[PDB]
This record gives C-alpha cells, sequence and structure tokens, in this order.
C-alpha cells in the first residue's frame, strides 16, 4: 500500500 | 524454555529445500539495538519512552511534518543524536551481506535510517530505505533537494539561532527522512510491486520463497501493509522478541514464529545452514 507515513489505525 | 535452534533449523530446512527462490528480508530498529541504536517503542527502553524532557505533545511528532513545521527544535535536537557516523552493522547486518554473497538475497526492505545494511556491503539495489535516509535534505514546502551538509552544518551549532530554510519557497529543509504526514519514496512501491510479482511468478511458476520479517513492531504504515499483502503460498516468517502484526491479527497455517535477538537468530541459522567458512570471510573483511 501508498499513502502518507502513518501510526496505525487502533 | 527450550532453545530456538529447532525454530530456527526449520528455517535453514525450507532454504535447503527451496534453494532456488531468493530470500526477502523486512526489517525494523530491532536488527540495530546491539549496534547502541534504541528502538523506538518497547516499554521503558524505547525511544519513544524517554522523551519525557523534551516535553513534546507526543513522541512522534518529532517525527511528524506538520509539528516540525510549528517548532523545528524537537527534531533538531533528537537528529543530533541519531545521526550516522559512530555506530557499526550487527551480526544479522553482516547475515544479509553473507545471503547477498550467496546471491540468495532478493530485498531488504528496510525502515531504519542508519544505512548499516549499506555500511555492511549489501548493494544498493538490493536495499529499499522505506523511511529515507540522512543522505540528502528537502523542502518540507516545494520539495527543493539539497545536499546533506548544509542539515549537518546547523546540527553541529549551540545554540541554534536560525533554521536551514529554501531559498525557492523560504519553506523549512529536512532530512530526507519520512515524517508522519509524508509519502515514502516512489521507489518503496515500484521495488515492491516488482518483488510481488516475482512472489506470485514463482508460486505460479515448485519451491516456496521465503520473506523474513526481523525487528519491528509493525506499527507503521505503509510498511506494515507488506506482510499482510505477502500472497498466502509464500512462507513468512517473523523473529522478533513479540509476536506483532499481521502476524498476531491474521496468523496463516505456515507462518513461523521466533522470539529470538536478531544477532543470535542470525548465528544459529548460520550455523544451520553451514555456511561459517563464507560468514567469517565477512566478519573479519
Ligand atoms: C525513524 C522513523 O522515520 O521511524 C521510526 C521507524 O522507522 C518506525 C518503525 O519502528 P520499528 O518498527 O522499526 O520500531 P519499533 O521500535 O516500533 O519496534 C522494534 C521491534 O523490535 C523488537 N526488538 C527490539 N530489539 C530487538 C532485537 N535485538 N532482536 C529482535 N527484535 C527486537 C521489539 O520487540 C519491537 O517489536 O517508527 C519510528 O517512527
Ligand atoms: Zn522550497
Amino acid at each position: 500500500k501508498g499513502g502518507a507515513k502513518r501510526h496505525r489505525k487502533i | 524454555t527450550a532453545s530456538t535452534e529447532m525454530s530456527v533449523r526449520k528455517i535453514a530446512a525450507h532454504m535447503k529445500s527451496n534453494p532456488n527462490a531468493k530470500v526477502i528480508f523486512m526489517v525494523g530498529a530491532g536488527i540495530s539495538t546491539s549496534c547502541g541504536i534504541p528502538d523506538f517503542r518497547s516499554p521503558g527502553t524505547g525511544l519513544y519512552h524517554n522523551l519525557a524532557r523534551l516535553k513534546l505533545p507526543y513522541p512522534e511528532a518529532v517525527f511528524d511534518v506538520d509539528f516540525f513545521q510549528s517548532d523545528p527544535l524537537p527534531f533538531y535536537t533528537l537528529a543530533k543524536e541519531l545521526y550516522p557516523g559512530n555506530f557499526r552493522p550487527s551480526k544479522f547486518h553482516y547475515l544479509l551481506k553473507l545471503f547477498q554473497d550467496k546471491d540468495v538475497l532478493k530485498r531488504v526492505y528496510t525502515q531504519n535510517i542508519d544505512t548499516l545494511e549499506r555500511q555492511a556491503g549489501v548493494k544498493d539495489d538490493l536495499i529499499i530505505e522505506a523511511h529515507g535516509s540522512f543522505a540528502h535534505c528537502h523542502c518540507i514546502g516545494c520539495g527543493k533537494v539539497y545536499p546533506p551538509q548544509v542539515f549537518k552544518s546547523k546540527l553541529a551549532e549551540h545554540p541554534i539561532k536560525d533554521f536551514v530554510k529554501c531559498d525557492v519557497c523560504g519553506e523549512l529543509v529536512k532530512p530526507a527522512i519520512v515524517f508522519f504526514g509524508e509519502d515514502l519514496p516512489d521507489s518503496f512501491s515500484e521495488t515492491w510491486l516488482n518483488d510481488s510479482e516475482w512472489l506470485r511468478e514463482k508460486i505460479t511458476t515448485p519451491q516456496q520463497p521465503l520473506v523474513i520479517v526481523v525487528g519491528t513492531s509493525l506499527a507503521v504504515y505503509p510498511f506494515a501493509s507488506l506482510p499482510e499483502e505477502i500472497p498466502r503460498k509464500v512462507k513468512r516468517v517473523l523473529c522478533n522478541l513479540e509476536t506483532v502484526g499481521d502476524f498476531k491479527a491474521n496468523k496463516r497455517p505456515t507462518d513461523l514464529i521466533v522470539h529470538q535477538y536478531s544477532d543470535e537468530f542470525a548465528e544459529q541459522l548460520v550455523e544451520e545452514l553451514g555456511w561459517q567458512e563464507d560468514f567469517e570471510k565477512i566478519l573479519t573483511a
């Protein structure tokens, strides 16, 4: 997957 | 309890019975802790658990592009401590070099910014530094590229007065490390697309490919999506002190989990593969 670097959703 | 030798033995057994399929590695901060670089999220010892003095809104903000723009001081302060130069590769890093020497290394996708894979001799073409590095700098506004020296020079200042700014649009300049809120380098998805196609070709042809995930909590996307995207017919291995991400969320029958430190895992694997002679040439090269 792509998209902006982000902490995983919880 | 029992030694992890039996589990690592199965990995060696897999490689021996499926020799014509190179190996893909997906790694994180865990493989560099023995080098003196703390990981980020381990309770108590992780970097994010030792940033109280910076009084940030929250730990991860130090690597958030929006926060950086509001106040670059916290990052500049931390960057001084993690800038490459005085760290040496670990035994695990040399394991990557060993796989390369035997030409069984398909790729190493790394989230680390220490560039220790490269320092261990792994070829640029086989490394995907998914989260960037200090190799160069860029403007967070227009994207203009700058040499790393501009930033490094500022880091050596104390106290810092003015931060590096773009001469084209005036926005702040920072190392090409991927901050929260920024996209990863195009090479990441491009290479994964290629290797994923390769994995399908191998399974759609037979010998089963192997993907080894080591020292990462799989808490950050899009990197954490990699294990999920591994085809079901490809065998997954996780060497980590904790079972994490897709290995815990969606355990697959063929998954092999080994709770061991990366260096010790590497030593056991070299032993079980019987590649001590060639590994020795590397550690002394
Ligand atoms: C630098 C940056 O741009 O960003 C970081 C980085 O790339 C990122 C991802 O964190 P990363 O997953 O890589 O870090 P984490 O700190 O989230 O996770 C490190 C993982 O390695 C395990 N670990 C630690 N030492 C180990 C060892 N010697 N052997 C085996 N496992 C060990 C540990 O239990 C944990 O699950 O989040 C940060 O925001
Ligand atoms: Zn600019």
